[PDB]
C-alpha cells in the first residue's frame, strides 16, 4: 500500500562535476545547497563527526556505545534474488549469493550504484540443475563457504591465495545445506534439512560425527564453547553437547523459531519466532526466556552488536528495525521496498549491508 | 625497463596507483627480507600490502615499495623498521 | 608444415635484437603456467599495467621465444591475436581468422582433433572492446565454423565456452578492467612496471633548468604522484625531459610554467605549432577547424571509451592525416594497419586526454559544427582541464586565433570548487585535497582566489609531502578562513631520518630535510593567516622538531589564533617549546591539553609560564592529564596567584585528601578570581565534597559549578544548599548530572529553589528523582520569586504521574524557558495531558525537548493541536518514537500552520515512507528558517556545553 520512492540517493561531488562536464559537451553538439554524502573513503571509514549527547559518559564506559541513525551510501546491483549477504570488513569486501550464484565486491571502488563485481562463482553448469541456499565467511577471512539443494556436498574457497579457486568438497550426497557454522578448532559444521548436522574435519574433510533430530529442526545453527544450539519449525530449542553427544537442553516455545543470534561477550541468546517476537534466552544459567517485543510480521534476520550492546532485525514488514540491548526498547527504523531477507554487519561496528529484492544496499552507523 | 609481478586477486586495482618508497643499506636488506617467500606473502596478507625489493643499484642500497592504503602502508613500514632496527644490533 | 608456420612467425616478428633475453622475469611467465598449489593450476593470466609500458613487446618476445624455442615447449601451437589492428564489427568466425592468421590451411583441421588440451592464445589490446558490448545478452558461441561478429567469438573464449581447456594470455590495461574481471574464469593476474623510481629521478634531474631554482621545481615534478606514476612509460618520460629541454632553450620566450604536466604539454604543443609559421601570426581558418576537429574527435573518443579512431571516423570531422602531419611536424596519431582498413592511435593516452580537456576551452570562440559533417577514465582529462585555465596558455590560445578566450567552463569549475566549502554537517576532508590538488595544477593565483571564497572551516589529512604543499600553496587564498584541523597521522612521527636517493647527493650542501622544510613554510602560511583563530592538531603524532618548528612559527607577531587543541595528539616530547610559546603570543586565549601526561617539571614549567604578565590565557583544560600530590600543590599556588584565568577544568583525575585540603584552602581565599570550575568524573567522596563545600562557603567569585558524575552525601546537598543560601554566592549554573541525589536532599533544592535569584540552570541528568520529588520542584518553581530559566531531567524516573503536574506549572511560571524529559516514559496519556496546559500558550517556554518519551500515534492529535497555536515555542525535540504515517502527517501540517515559528525541530527524516518525506520537503519550502535535524544537541543559543568541552 505505501510504496517507498527510491532516489538516487549519493550525488557525491566528483559524479556532480563529471555530470556537469557530461552535459556540456551534448549541448555543444546539437546544432549540426545541493547536498552531498560524504563517501566511503577508502572503504573503511566515512571522516565525519559524531553526534552530541546530553551528558558525558562514566570513565569505564567508552567502547560501549549506540547508533543514532542509518545513511545509504551505495547500492548493489544483484540481477537475482538476494539470498545471503557477507563482509567480513577486514578485506574490505562483499559477498551476496543468490541461487545461481556468489557475486563478490569490492568497497574500495567510489560508485554511486555498482553493477560491474569483482568475480561471479558459479557451479551451474556442473551438474544438470543446482540451487544455492546459503554461505558463509570464516572468523578471520581466509574460507568461504556455500551450500545449496542439488549440490554433491558444500563447496569451499580459498580468500586467501593468489587465485580464487575451489578448494574442497565436504561430501553430503543427497541432502540440502540450509545453515551453515565454523568453529575455532578447525572444524566445520552444517545442518540440513532432515534434521542432521554433521561435522567435518576442515584440514581432512572427515566426517567427525552425524547428530539427528526431527524434520526442519536445525533450520537455525549456533555454536559455541562447547555448546550446538539449534532450533526450526518444530518450535523447540535444543542444546547439543558435542562430548557426550546427545541433547542436552530442551526448551519449548510457542511458535517457530526463524533466527537465532548469540550475544560476543555476555551470556544471551536471542531467539525470532514467526509471530514478531523476540526472546532473551541465558545459555549459562538458563532459568526462563523472557520475551522482549512483539510485532505483527515475522522476523528473518538477527545479529549482534560487536560489542554486544544493541541488535538489529529484518523480516517481511519493509522495514530494518534497531533496538537497544539491556531491555529491548527500539531504537530507531529504515524502510525498504519489499521484504528484507538478509543482512549482514561490519567487525567494527561501522557498515551494514542489506539485501531486499535484487539490490543489496550499504548504510552507514552513525554514532 | 620491465618487472614482473604477481597480484593477489584480492588486492584492488585502485590502490596500485599511490606506493611509498623507501632505501636503506643493502646488506640489511636481503638478511631482513630473506630468501623464503612464505613468510613474506603471510606478511603481505597480514598489513594487507604488497612489499617489492629492488637491488639493481650499483650502490650499497636497496629500495623498496610499499602498496595500499596509508595506514597499511605505515603499519607494513613500520614492521620492516623494527625488524631492520633488531637486525642491525 | 608446422616448421613452416614456425619460421614464417619468426620472420614477422623480428623487431627487436638486444632485447631479447632469458631475464628471470620471463622466467615467471614460463614458470605461472604450472601448479603453484598441487591442486590448483591457472589456465589464464592477465596482464596489466599503464599505457605506455611494454606490454605488446612482452607478448611478442612471447611468441618469438615459443617460435625458436627455449621458452614454451609443452604448448604444441600459439595463436597471436592483436584486437587493435582489425575491424570488429563484420561476420566472421574462429577458422576464418586463424587462416588469416596461419597462411596454410590444412593443418588447422587436424590441429583442432586433439590440440585443444595444448593450446595457447596470446590477445593483445582487448581494452578497447570495453565500448562495444551492449550489457543487455550474448548468444554464446559453442563451436567455431560460425558466421557472428567477432567480439562475440571472443567473448565465448574468453569464458572458456569456445575452446576450453586451453591456455589464455591477456594483455589489457588498468583501466580496461572493469567490466574483464567479471568474464574470466579464476585468472592469475600480472603487473607490468615501466623504470624504475631512482632511474625516473636521474632522468628528471639531468634536463632541468639549473637557474636557481633547481631544487623546488624538481622536488615539485618528483613528489607529485600524478606526473611521477605516468612517467613510467619512457615514451611520457621522453617527452618530459624533452619539454624541459625546450623550455631551457627559450628561457625569455616562455612564460608557461614548469609544475605540471600541463605547463609542459602546452609548451610542447604550442611550440610545434609556432614552428610552421615563417612569421608570427593566427592559425588560418582550414587549420583551425583541423585542430578543432581533432580535439572534438579525441573528447568523444574519452567519453565513449575508444581509442582506435576508424577511417569514418576520420572522415566523419572532415580530418586528413595529410593536414595534421602537415600543422604538426610531430609523431601525433600514429597510423596502424596492414590490411585495407586504416587504423589511427595517438602516440599516448596523454595526449588524447590533453585534446579532449582543450576541446572544452575552444568550443565557444566560433560556430564550429558547420564545418563538421556528423569515473577513473577521466581523472586525467579533469587535471588536464583544470591546469589549462592558467591566463599563459590563454594569451597564447588568443594569440592563435586571433580571437580573445573565455572559456564558459570557468564558471562550471569555480562553482564545483564552492559547493564543497558550503556543506551543512562539515567538509568532507577528502574532497578538500581533491579540490586543492585541481586548484594547484592551475597556476592561477585569480581562478584560485575566486574559487576559495566561502570556506570558513576547512579539515586536512597529510599523509604525502605534495599534501603538505598543494595545502600550503591553496591555504593562502583562503582569506575567509576561520577555524582549521589537520590530521598528520605518520609523517612527522619519527624525529631523524636521514638518507640520500641518488648514488651521489642530490644538492652538494642541503643540511635539511625537505620535508621539515616543507612543514615550515605550511606552518609560516598557518601562521600568517588573518582571519583565522581556531587550530586544531586532531590525530596527529608529533616528533620534538615538528613542535619546535610549530611553535616557532605560531611565536611571530602577525598569528591571531585564539583557540589551541591537543585532546588528540602526542606532542608530550616538544612540551617545553609549547610552554615558551605561551608567555610570547599574546593572543592566545584557550588552551586545551587533554590527555597528555604532566610530569613535575613539565607542570612546574607550565605554572611558571602562567604566572608571566605577558600570557593572556583564561580557558584551561587538563582533564585525564595524571597529576601527582606536589602537581596538585602547584596548581593551588598558581590559582592563588596573580593569573589571567577564568575556566579550569580538572576533569578525569583523582584527588587524594592532601590534594583536596590544598585546592580548598586555595579557593576560600578571597584573592582567587576564578568563575567556571569543571571536576567532572573525579574521584570525590562524601568527605571530599563536604570539605569542598565548606572551603567553597566564603568564595564570591566562582560563577559555574560541574560536579558530575560523583558521589555526593545527603549532608553534601545540604552543605550545597547551605553555601547558596547565604547571600554574595553569584552562582549562576549548577551541574550535578550523575551524583545520587536521594529523598530529603530533593526537598532541601526545592527549599533553596523557592525564594532564590541569581541562579538560572541547573541540571538534574541521571538521578532517581520520580514524582514524589516532582511535586515539591513543581511546587518550587511555581512561586513567583523563584528566577531559574533551564531545567534539564532527561534520565531521571518520570512516569505521567507527575505529567498533569507539569502542565499546571507549565501554565503558572513565569522565568522557565527551557525544559528537558529525555528518558521519561511519559506515553501518550501523559502527552497528551502535558499539551492540554502546553496549547493554551500562558507561559514563554521556548524549549521542550521530548526524546525517547515513548510516543505512539494516537498522541498526534493533541501535539498537532498544541504546536499548531503556541507561537512561543521555538524548539522541539522528537527523535526515537515511534510514529504511524497518519499522525506523522497530522504533525507535519501542524508544521506548515502560518501561526507557529518553530526554528528548530529534532528529527531523522530518513525513518519515513516517501508521502511523508514530501510532506517534509514541503515544510522546508514553504518555511526557510526551519531546520530538521537528528542532532538536536548540537544546536548551541546559549552557552550549554560549556562544561563538556
Amino acid at each position: 500500500d505505501p510504496q517507498p520512492v527510491w532516489d538516487a540517493e549519493p550525488q557525491f561531488c566528483q559524479g556532480f562535476l563529471i555530470q556537469g562536464l557530461w552535459e556540456l559537451f551534448m549541448d555543444s553538439r546539437q546544432k549540426n545547497a545541493d547536498k552531498f554524502l560524504k563517501p566511503l573513503s577508502w572503504g573503511s571509514e566515512v571522516l565525519e563527526s559524531s553526534c552530541n549527547q546530553p551528558s558525558t559518559a562514566l570513565w569505564q564506559l567508552e567502547r560501549f556505545t549506540v547508533p543514532q541513525a542509518l545513511q545509504k551510501v551505495r547500492v548493489l546491483k544483484h540481477q537475482e534474488l538476494l539470498l545471503v549477504v557477507a563482509v567480513s570488513s577486514f578485506t574490505r569486501h562483499v559477498f551476496t549469493c543468490s541461487q545461481s550464484g556468489i557475486k563478490v565486491w569490492n568497497l574500495v571502488n567510489q560508485v554511486a550504484e555498482d553493477r560491474d563485481p569483482e568475480s561471479h562463482l558459479k557451479c551451474s553448469v556442473q551438474d544438470n540443475k543446482v540451487y544455492l541456499r546459503t554461505c558463509l565467511l570464516s572468523s578471520n577471512s581466509r574460507t568461504l563457504f556455500a551450500g545449496g539443494y542439488n549440490l554433491p556436498g558444500v563447496i569451499v574457497w580459498d580468500l586467501a591465495a593468489p587465485s580464487l579457486y575451489e578448494k574442497c568438497q565436504l561430501p553430503c550426497e543427497g541432502l540440502s545445506c540450509q545453515a551453515l557454522a565454523n568453529t575455532k578448532e578447525n572444524m566445520a559444521l552444517a545442518g540440513f534439512t532432515d534434521g542432521t548436522v554433521r561435522i567435518w574435519d576442515l584440514r581432512t574433510q572427515e566426517i567427525v560425527r552425524n547428530l539427528k533430530g526431527p524434520t526442519n529442526s536445525a533450520r537455525n545453527l549456533v555454536v559455541k564453547d562447547d555448546n550446538i544450539w539449534t532450533g526450526g519449525l518444530d518450535a523447540c530449542l535444543r542444546c547439543w553437547d558435542l562430548r557426550m553427544a546427545k541433547v542436552s537442553l530442551e526448551h519449548l516455545f510457542q511458535s517457530q523459531i526463524m533466527s537465532l543470534a548469540h550475544s560476543p561477550t555476555e551470556d544471551w541468546l536471542l531467539l525470532g519466532l514467526a509471530n514478531g517476537q523476540h526472546c532473551l534466552f541465558n545459555s549459562r544459567k538458563r532459568d526462563q526466556v523472557l520475551t522482549v517485543d512483539t510485532k505483527d510480521n515475522t522476523i528473518l534476520g538477527l545479529k549482534f552488536s560487536p560489542n554486544g550492546k544493541w541488535w538489529a532485525s529484518v523480516g517481511m514488514g519493509n522495514f530494518i528495525t534497531v533496538h537497544s540491548m539491556p531491555t529491548g526498547a527500539k531504537l530507531f527504523q529504515v524502510p525498504e521496498v519489499g521484504p528484507v531477507r538478509c543482512f549482514d554487519m561490519t567487525e567494527n561496528g561501522r557498515l551494514i549491508i542489506t539485501g531486499s529484492r535484487d539490490c543489496a544496499s550499504v548504510y552507514h552507523i552513525k554514532y | 625497463s620491465l618487472r614482473l609481478r604477481t597480484r593477489p586477486w584480492w588486492f584492488p586495482i585502485q590502490e596500485v596507483s599511490n606506493p611509498l618508497v623507501l632505501y636503506m643499506e643493502a646488506w640489511v636488506a636481503e638478511r631482513v627480507i630473506g630468501t623464503d617467500q612464505a613468510e613474506i606473502s603471510e606478511i603481505e596478507w597480514m598489513c594487507q600490502a604488497l612489499l617489492t625489493v629492488d637491488s639493481v643499484n650499483s650502490g650499497n642500497l636497496a629500495e623498496i615499495t610499499i602498496f595500499g592504503q596509508p595506514s597499511a602502508q605505515t603499519r607494513m613500514k613500520n614492521i620492516l623498521l623494527n625488524m631492520a632496527a633488531w637486525h642491525k644490533e | 608444415d608446422l616448421q613452416d608456420y614456425k619460421a614464417h612467425v619468426i620472420a614477422k616478428f623480428d623487431t627487436s635484437v638486444d632485447l631479447h633475453y632469458d631475464s628471470p622475469e620471463m622466467k615467471l611467465l614460463s614458470d605461472a603456467f604450472k601448479p603453484y598449489q598441487k591442486t590448483f593450476q591457472p589456465h589464464t593470466i592477465i596482464l596489466h599495467g599503464r599505457p605506455g609500458v611494454g606490454k605488446s613487446a612482452l607478448a611478442r618476445s612471447i611468441v618469438l621465444g615459443w617460435a625458436q624455442g627455449k621458452l614454451f615447449q609443452k604448448m604444441s601451437f600459439v595463436i597471436f591475436f592483436s584486437v587493435r589492428e582489425i575491424k570488429w564489427t563484420e561476420k566472421s568466425s574462429l577458422a576464418q581468422l586463424i587462416a588469416k592468421e596461419c597462411p596454410d590451411s590444412w593443418d588447422l583441421v587436424t590441429k583442432i582433433m586433439s590440440q585443444p588440451e595444448r593450446l595457447l592464445f596470446v590477445i593483445d589490446g582487448l581494452d578497447d572492446m570495453d565500448s562495444v558490448l551492449q550489457h543487455d545478452d550474448m548468444t554464446l558461441s559453442r563451436d567455431w565454423k560460425d558466421e557472428q561478429p567477432i567480439y562475440i567469438l571472443m567473448y565465448s573464449l574468453l569464458r572458456k565456452a569456445l575452446l576450453p581447456q586451453s591456455f589464455l594470455i591477456i594483455t589489457t590495461r588498468n583501466t580496461g578492467l572493469e567490466k574483464l574481471k567479471s568474464m574470466v574464469v579464476s585468472p592469475l593476474y600480472i603487473l607490468v612496471e615501466g623504470l624504475s623510481a631512482s632511474r625516473r629521478s636521474q632522468l628528471v634531474l639531468e634536463n632541468i633548468s639549473n637557474e636557481s631554482d633547481r631544487i623546488q621545481v624538481f622536488h615539485s615534478l618528483i613528489e607529485n604522484h600524478q606526473l611521477f606514476d605516468q612517467c613510467q612509460a619512457p615514451s611520457v618520460c621522453s617527452l618530459v625531459c624533452e619539454a624541459l629541454q625546450l623550455q631551457k632553450k627559450l628561457g625569455k620566450r616562455c612564460t608557461l610554467p614548469c609544475q605540471t604536466l600541463t605547463g609542459l604539454y602546452a609548451t610542447l604543443v604550442f611550440h610545434q605549432l609556432t614552428l610552421k609559421r615563417p612569421s608570427q601570426s593566427a592559425l588560418s581558418q582550414e587549420e583551425q577547424i583541423t585542430l578543432v576537429g581533432l580535439c572534438m574527435m579525441a573528447a568523444e573518443g574519452v567519453w565513449t571509451m575508444r581509442s582506435v579512431f576508424y577511417d569514418d571516423d576520420l572522415k566523419n570531422y572532415s580530418l586528413k592525416e595529410s593536414e595534421i602531419l602537415a600543422l604538426f611536424h610531430m609523431n601525433i596519431l600514429l597510423q596502424v594497419g596492414h590490411n585495407s582498413e586504416q587504423c589511427y592511435v595517438f602516440s599516448h593516452l596523454s595526449l588524447q586526454d590533453f585534446f579532449a580537456a582543450l576541446y572544452y576551452v575552444l568550443e565557444g570562440l566560433e560556430e564550429w559544427n558547420q564545418h563538421f559533417c556528423f569515473d577513473t577514465r577521466l581523472l586525467g582529462m579533469k587535471r588536464f582541464l583544470f591546469g589549462l585555465m592558467n591566463k599563459d596558455i590563454l594569451k597564447t590560445l588568443e594569440v592563435l586565433f586571433e580571437y580573445p578566450v573565455i572559456p564558459t567552463v570557468e564558471q562550471k569549475l569555480q562553482h564545483w570548487v564552492s559547493l564543497i566549502a558550503q556543506q551543512v554537517n562539515g567538509t568532507s576532508p577528502m574532497d578538500t585535497l581533491d579540490a586543492f590538488y585541481c586548484l594547484f595544477e592551475s597556476q592561477d593565483e585569480e581562478f584560485v582566489g575566486g574559487a576559495l571564497k566561502r570556506f570558513q572551516e576547512v579539515w586536512l589529512l597529510i599523509n604525502q609531502k605534495m599534501d603538505l604543499k598543494v595545502s600550503s600553496y591553496c591555504l593562502k587564498h583562503c582569506q575567509n578562513l576561520k577555524a582549521i584541523r589537520v590530521d598528520i597521522r605518520d609523517l612527522l612521527s619519527v624525529d631523524n631520518t636521514l638518507e640520500l636517493c641518488p648514488v651521489v647527493t642530490v644538492q652538494e650542501t642541503q643540511c635539511k630535510p625537505l620535508l621539515m622544510e616543507w612543514w615550515g613554510n605550511f606552518c609560516s602560511v598557518l601562521g600568517s593567516l588573518r582571519n583565522l583563530k581556531e587550530l586544531d592538531l586532531g590525530d596527529s603524532i608529533l616528533s620534538q622538531r615538528a613542535m619546535k618548528i610549530l611553535c616557532l612559527e605560531l611565536r611571530n607577531q602577525s598569528c591571531r589564533i585564539q583557540k589551541l587543541t591537543f585532546k588528540s595528539a602526542e606532542v608530550v616530547s616538544g612540551l617545553k617549546h609549547l610552554w615558551k610559546l605561551l608567555f610570547s603570543n599574546q593572543n592566545l586565549k584557550y588552551l586545551n591539553l587533554g590527555n597528555t601526561p604532566m610530569k613535575d617539571d613539565d607542570m612546574k614549567l607550565a605554572c611558571e609560564a602562567l604566572k608571566h604578565p605577558k600570557c593572556s590565557v583564561e580557558t584551561l583544560r587538563l582533564d585525564s592529564c595524571e597529576l601527582t600530590i606536589i602537581g596538585y600543590e602547584m596548581i593551588s599556588t598558581l590559582l592563588i596567584s596573580t593569573t589571567r584565568l577564568k575556566c579550569l577544568s580538572l576533569a578525569k583525575n583523582r584527588v587524594g585528601v592532601k590534594s583536596m585540603i590544598s585546592l580548598g584552602n586555595a579557593l576560600s581565599s578571597s584573592m582567587c578570581l576564578l568563575q567556571k570550575l569543571i571536576l567532572d568524573n573525579c574521584g570525590l567522596t562524601p568527605a571530599s565534597c563536604h570539605l569542598l563545600v565548606s572551603a567553597l562557603f566564603s568564595n564570591q567569585n566562582l560563577t559555574h559549578l560541574c560536579l558530575s558524575n560523583n558521589s555526593l552525601g545527603t549532608e553534601g546537598v545540604q552543605q550545597l544548599c547551605q553555601f547558596l543560601r547565604n547571600p554574595e554566592c553569584a552562582l549562576q549554573r549548577l551541574i550535578l548530572n550523575h551524583c545520587n541525589i536521594v529523598d530529603d536532599a530533593y526537598g532541601f533544592l526545592a527549599m533553596r529553589l523557592a525564594n532564590n535569584t541569581k541562579l538560572t540552570h541547573l541540571s538534574l541528568t541521571m538521578n532517581p528523582v520520580g514524582d514524589g520529588a516532582m511535586k515539591l520542584l513543581c511546587e518550587a518553581l511555581k512561586e513567583p520569586t523563584c528566577y531559574l530559566q533551564e531545567l534539564e531531567l532527561v534520565d531521571c524516573q518520570l512516569t505521567q504521574n507527575c505529567c498533569e503536574d507539569l502542565a499546571c506549572m507549565i501554565t503558572t511560571t513565569k522565568h522557565l524557558k527551557s525544559l528537558d524529559l529525555g528518558n521519561n516514559a511519559l506515553g501518550d496519556k501523559g502527552v497528551i495531558t502535558l499539551c492540554e496546559g502546553l496549547k493554551q500558550s500562558s507561559s514563554s517556554l521556548r524549549r521542550l525537548g521530548l526524546g525517547a518519551c515513548k510516543l505512539t500515534s494516537n498522541c498526534c492529535e493533541a501535539l498537532s493541536l498544541a504546536i499548531s497555536c503556541n507561537p512561543h515555542l521555538n524548539s522541539l525535540n522528537l527523535v526515537k518514537n515511534d510514529f504511524s504515517t497518519s499522525g506523522m502527517l497530522k504533525l507535519c501540517s501542524a508544521f506548515q500552520c502560518p501561526v507557529s515559528n518553530l526554528g528548530i525541530i529534532g528529527l531523522w527524516k530518513q525513518e519515513y515512507y516517501a508521502r511523508v518525506r514530501r510532506q517534509l520537503e514541503e515544510v522546508e519550502f514553504v518555511k526557510p528558517h526551519v531546520v530538521i535535524d537528528g542532532d538536536w544537541y548540537a544546536s548551541d543559543e546559549d552557552d550549554r556545553n560549556w562544561w563538556k568541552n
